[PDB]
């Protein structure tokens, strides 16, 4: 019952370089994270 | 930035963690008023001026139009005073007066506090040990009857918003009454409470059937006690039962016949008193449950 | 007075049966009733279990039926304070010697992150929350010798049951201090009471049932 | 600059630089106490009545004395038949005048009675105080309350004691305490009570938060969006709603059957009725100052007066030219006002078929109304280009104040009970608080959503305001924030949300409780 | 020693008693002691201490009260509309009167909002209904 939640294969593996573009820092996602981080910085400055 | 942090706590939200203190929610003037009222109320000096400061404090708490924020504190104060000072008649009397003054304020919503108010009143009414020679008995019985009247008013007022208040009060009083092991004072208080809470129908349908057994069970053993204190307690029990029976309503020898039938039904003492009352409608009301 | 007691109990039972129908939903008389009246190592555990369920069942049911006087709250407050004081007094001595919405309890901290993840993916899991708490409770840890473990668990449980009788266990809770009874060790060469048994709990001085029966 | 224009205009204009009421009040107070006190309290009824009757007879108002005698005769007809027949001069009156009545009472009861009488000095307690001082004398005692089965009576009967001076002096306690079964210093006591009472007043407010209030909600189902107006009676016993189908419906708020004075409808069993007769959508309804009368207006240009005793119309008022949008009774219920499409405000009295006053000055249709608590001023508001509020005098019919500042359609108007503050709301979610005497805005409240705020209400002491909006919320505001101890404005005490029910009405009761109403729409 | 004397007095007074009463005391003692201690702390020296936690209403207490009310309803003692099926379109061991800040007043059963399976509001006034 409980174990079904953790079924995703990535919970225990370490991605390998040989596989290819397995980096967890893909630009497609880093673009949004940077924008959100910039947003938080501006909010802090306004508060500060 | 200008919003008070205590508004979230006032809203009752679960996610809130900060717990405001008393100093954050109540204004300073209200705190001073509460302290002054409590100090004036609990003065035991028999000097007329202190009594009158007490009366003025009671009137103020009764008629002030801005005490909406002190209801929980008043209720808790009454409960604490009744709880921790069961060996002081004066404090119990003052607490009863304060409770009477609180429920008579027309600018307060007392619906959800009815049971909390009723519990200390019940404790004062039906507790074996009150205070700690004839003056002591006078004070104790006066306190018991005053508590009975206050309970009657509370049950009549807040019995609809509280669904199970009346049945529970009646059940407690009746259960405490149907126990010979209790001393006369407890039985007196219990019968008064049954009459005050259940109503005329509850009396007629729950006490009258068993008065015949109760007489020979309790009254006669006490009747043989010649002690003046025992005589007074016997008289008080009989008077309370007679008043409870008379609460139902408040020609030749037909009245004598009805009185003799009542004596057969109710018992020697209570029956003789009811017959001596020389009332026909009352006797009809009592005898209407003879088959039961 | 036993016959009188039984007679009055039966009388009260009859009167209560009669009263049960006297009040309607709005706290008002039901005229129909008025007119009707006007008419002319497991079996013992199971035995302990069923007993406790029956007692508590009526105990909770009494909440909706009766009121109770406030003439015993002061003693309860004082009694608990004395027990709390005794507990702390016994503390500072042995310690130095030994040197999601549902109210799951303190264990939830050990699975707070897991409890957060399970709900988000509540579609994969198929148990019920009540069962899952039961599953979590069952699997949650209880804390050379065979029978030592459960015997000690039983021994401490019976000790706690003895503590449950707080109405009577107060006088003997703590050992007889020399200050209280300086002649105790001169008269009684074997000081042994509830305090003594508690002191022995973390020192492994229990072998068989008959040992404690002698105690 | 407006100041320059006003100064120039002003300079160019040569501007240089009786006893029955008291008895009824006492009786009503008496039956309110505990049943223990009532036995001793009833002893005050007869002396007060007889002395009042004799005073009225002596003063020459024989008509008033006769009215009092006939009115109260039923109350005492079962005790004092002979005395009442005599009252229909003999030595009895002389004896009554010479000897002042003696009434025993307890000290605590005396204190409570004196406090109660002082609390209502100007309402009618002064008459009783004077009567008791002059024609009566109270022998206060420290004994317990006297009852047929109280401690004092039981003790006296059992121990075979003797009567006292108070008990010595046609009902007499001797018949009860006998085997056959002090004075007072009023006036001084009054000033003395006043001095003691004046010490327990609250004269400040620092720190703390706002007041907590409860709320009860009434929801209407299966309306299908045809309800236009709502109103509760002054005592919260009836609810009336007007519809777009031209009829009105009244309900009992507790489900009890409604009653009709018509004999043919004797003891009929229905808890809701209908008032029919309008030929257009009904936009306003108003309960009169129990309520026996009702007013309504519709898009057909008529105002109808209904009777809540026979449930039928009585009169029609035909003064308007076009739709009528709002109608309101006066603060005491003889005058009423109306305003609609033709940009005019009219004041009526129920005795006349034509408007007694006509109020010109608005440039667009009227969308709100309100009365002043003293019953001599009216407030109105217009929409569109001319978004202003005006205050009219009923004596002259002229405008005396104008309030400007609103930028949206004005939906509700309300005047405080003290008579010095005015509140108004618009469809932008704003609530304005105005100073009437200075004609200046005090502050603005924010937090409501867009759509409209149909209703407003003021607390009993005028320190708290409650509003209901079409965004399904009920909000509470603090008029004056507490003094500091050193999207939403910080004076909003609370805010509640309904389950898809726009609120059309809020009302403050005597306590810190309100009642709301609305229509439930699943979509 | 007075405490021991009082304990002995209660022990002697226990000759007249009832077992269910003892069970009730055993069940409710801990919560009663906690509440009594809090109340005593609040009004120390008969003065309103300005540091103790304020008395406020919370949603969890009212949820506990609702659970108790549903338990009472299961006994067939009252009728309530608090069940989730009505509209479709610590665990203190003390009686409710010990916590005044968790009680909700009652509505008349005939005026309660109860829905059928379809989603319509049932009318409770069957006496005054008529057939077309």
């Amino acid at each position: 019952q409980i174990g079904a939640v953790f079924d995703d294969e990535g919970i225990t593996k370490c991605p390998r370089v040989e596989d290819g573009d397995t980096s967890i820092f893909g630009r497609e996602i880093m673009a949004e994270l940077i924008k959100r981080e910039k947003e938080a910085w501006d909010e802090e400055v306004e508060e500060e | 930035p200008g919003a008070n942090p205590a508004l979230a706590a006032l809203a009752g939200n679960d996610n809130v963690s900060f717990r405001p203190s008393v100093k954050h929610v109540i204004s300073k003037e209200l705190i001073l008023y509460f302290d002054k009222i409590q100090a004036a109320i609990l003065d035991d000096d028999p000097d007329e001026e202190k009594m009158r400061l007490r009366q003025a404090a009671l009137e103020s708490v009764r008629s002030d139009p801005g005490l909406h924020q002190l209801l929980p504190y008043f209720v808790n104060f009454i409960t604490n005073q009744v709880t921790h000072h069961l060996d002081d008649l004066f404090i119990l009397r003052q607490m009863m007066e304060l409770a009477e003054a609180v429920v008579q304020n027309p600018t307060l919503f007392i619906d959800p506090y009815a049971s909390a108010l009723a519990a200390p009143v019940l404790t004062c009414l039906m507790s074996r040990k009150l205070g700690k020679i004839d003056s002591t008995l006078r004070e104790q019985y006066s306190l018991r009857e005053l508590a009975a009247s206050l309970l009657s008013m509370i049950a009549r007022k807040y019995g609809a918003s509280n669904a199970l208040l009346r049945p529970k009060l009646t059940r407690t009083c009746l259960k405490h009454f149907l126990d010979p092991t209790r001393p006369p004072a407890v039985l007196f208080g219990a019968i008064s409470g049954v009459a005050a809470s259940g109503g005329p129908e509850a009396v007629r349908v729950l006490v009258l059937p068993n008065l015949k057994t109760f007489d020979s069970a309790v009254l006669q053993p006490l009747r043989e006690k010649a002690g003046p204190v025992a005589e007074l307690e016997y008289e008080m029990l009989v008077g309370g039962i007679v008043k409870a029976v008379q609460s139902i309503v408040g020609n030749g020898a037909d009245l004598t016949r009805e009185g003799e039938q009542v004596i057969e039904f109710l018992g020697p003492i209570v029956g003789q008193r009811i017959a001596q009352l020389r009332n026909h409608t009352l006797n009809r009301s009592i005898l209407e449950v003879r088959h039961l | 007075i036993d016959h009188r007691r039984a007679l009055f109990a039966d009388l009260f039972r009859r009167a209560d049966e009669r009263l049960n129908l006297l009040f309607d939903e709005r706290g008002e008389y039901n005229l129909s009733a008025i007119e009707s009246f006007k008419r002319p190592t497991e079996d013992a555990r199971k035995e302990l279990e069923q007993a406790r369920i029956a007692t508590e069942e009526i105990a909770k049911r009494s909440f909706h039926t009766l009121f109770y006087t406030l003439e015993h709250d002061r003693t309860a407050m004082l009694e608990q304070q004395q027990l709390e004081e005794s507990e702390k007094q016994l503390q500072a001595e042995m310690d130095k010697a030994g040197s999601s919405s549902a109210n799951l309890g303190a264990s939830s901290l050990t699975l707070k992150h897991l409890i957060a993840r399970i709900d988000q993916k509540r579609e994969r899991v198929r148990a019920s929350d009540a069962e899952l708490r039961s599953l979590m409770n069952e699997v949650r840890k209880n804390r050379e010798n065979i029978g030592q473990e459960e015997l000690y668990e039983a021994l401490e449980k019976v000790l706690s049951e003895l503590k449950a009788h707080t109405e009577y266990s107060t006088p003997f809770l703590q050992r007889v201090s020399k200050r209280e009874a300086p002649d105790y060790y001169t008269f009684i060469k074997q000081p042994m009471d509830l305090g003594t048994m508690t002191k022995k709990l973390k020192s492994l001085q229990y072998k068989s049932k008959a040992e404690f029966v002698y105690d | 600059n407006l100041n320059q224009i006003v100064t120039d205009y002003l300079k160019k204009k040569g501007f240089t630089r009786k006893y029955l009421k008291a008895f009824l009040l006492l009786k009503n107070w008496i039956d309110n106490n505990l049943d223990i006190y009532k036995f001793e309290l009833r002893k005050l009824l007869w002396p007060v009545f007889v002395y009042s009757y004799l005073e009225l007879v002596s003063q020459g108002y024989v008509d008033d004395a006769k009215h009092l005698l006939e009115t109260l005769r039923s109350h005492f007809e079962a005790v004092h038949q002979d005395q009442l027949a005599l009252l229909d001069e003999n030595h009895t009156t002389r004896l009554y005048r010479e000897n002042k009545y003696r009434i025993p009472l307890n000290q605590s009861l005396s204190g409570n009675l004196f406090h109660f009488l002082e609390r209502e000095a100007d309402n009618g307690g002064a008459t009783i105080i004077y009567i008791l001082q002059t024609h009566c004398s109270v022998e206060t005692s420290a004994r317990g309350p006297i009852e047929p089965y109280s401690f004092e009576a039981i003790y006296r009967r059992a121990r075979n004691l003797d009567l006292d001076e108070a008990d010595a002096h046609g009902v007499t306690n001797r018949d009860v305490l006998d085997t056959s079964a002090r004075a007072r210093d009023v006036v001084m006591e009054m000033q003395k009570v006043r001095e003691n009472r004046d010490r327990f007043v609250i004269e400040g407010r620092t720190g703390g938060i706002g007041i907590p209030v409860s709320a009860c909600m009434f929801t209407f189902h299966n309306t299908l969006g045809t309800v236009s107006c709502m109103d509760f009676s002054n005592d919260h016993k009836l609810v009336a709603v007007g519809t777009m189908d031209s009829y009105i419906r009244v309900w009992s708020l507790d489900g009890k059957p409604l009653k009709s004075a018509l004999e043919n409808e004797k003891n009929l069993k229905v808890n809701n009725r209908k008032l029919i007769g309008h030929s257009g959508p009904v936009y306003g309804v108003s309960f009169s100052d129990s309520s026996k009368l009702l007013l309504s207006c519709s898009a057909d240009g008529q105002i109808r007066l209904w009777s809540l005793e026979i449930w039928a119309c009585l009169c029609i008022y035909k003064a308007h030219d076009g739709p009528v949008f709002r109608v309101l009774w006066g603060p005491h219920g003889h005058y009423f006002a109306s305003a609609g499409w033709d940009k005019t405000v009219r004041v009526f009295t129920q005795d006349h078929a034509s408007a007694v006053r006509i109020m010109v000055g608005h440039d667009t249709s009227i969308s709100a109304l309100a009365w002043h608590p003293n019953g001599t001023y009216v407030f109105s508001a217009s929409d569109e280009m001319d978004k202003s509020i005006r205050m009219w005098s009923v004596i002259t019919g002229n405008c005396v104040r104008i309030f400007t500042g609103h930028t949206h359609y004005i939906t509700a108007l309300e005047c405080a009970h003290n008579g010095k503050i005015l509140a108004s709301a618009d469809t932008g979610g704003n609530i304005f608080i105005w100073d009437i005497e200075k004609g200046t805005l005090i502050k603005k409240c924010r937090g409501h959503g867009k759509g409209g705020i149909p209703s407003l209400s003021f607390s009993a002491e005028s320190n708290v305001l409650v509003s209901g909006g079409l965004d399904c919320t009920v909000r509470v505001w603090d008029i004056e924030l507490p003094a500091d101890p050193n999207q939403i404005t910080p004076d909003q005490i609370s805010a509640f949300a309904t389950k898809k029910t726009p609120v059309l009405k809020v009302r403050f009761t005597r306590m810190n409780l309100i009642v709301a109403g609305g229509c439930y729409d699943p979509e | 020693i007075n405490g021991m004397a009082l304990v002995g007095e209660e022990a002697a007074e226990q000759t007249y008693e009832d077992e269910a009463y003892k069970i009730w005391k055993q069940v409710t003692k801990k919560d009663r002691a906690l509440i009594a201690k809090e109340r005593y702390q609040l009004f120390a020296n008969n003065k309103l201490n300005v540091e103790e936690p304020a008395l406020l209403r919370t949603k969890a207490g009212m949820r506990r009260f609702l659970k108790s009310r549903r338990e009472a309803e299961a006994l067939g003692l009252i009728k309530t509309a608090y069940s989730d099926s009505s509209v479709t379109s610590a665990d203190r061991a003390v009686p409710s009167y010990y916590e005044p800040q968790t009680i909700i007043p009652d509505i008349d059963p005939k005026l309660q909002w109860v829905e059928d399976g379809e989603g319509q509001v049932i009318n409770q006034f069957e006496d005054m209904l008529q057939l077309v």
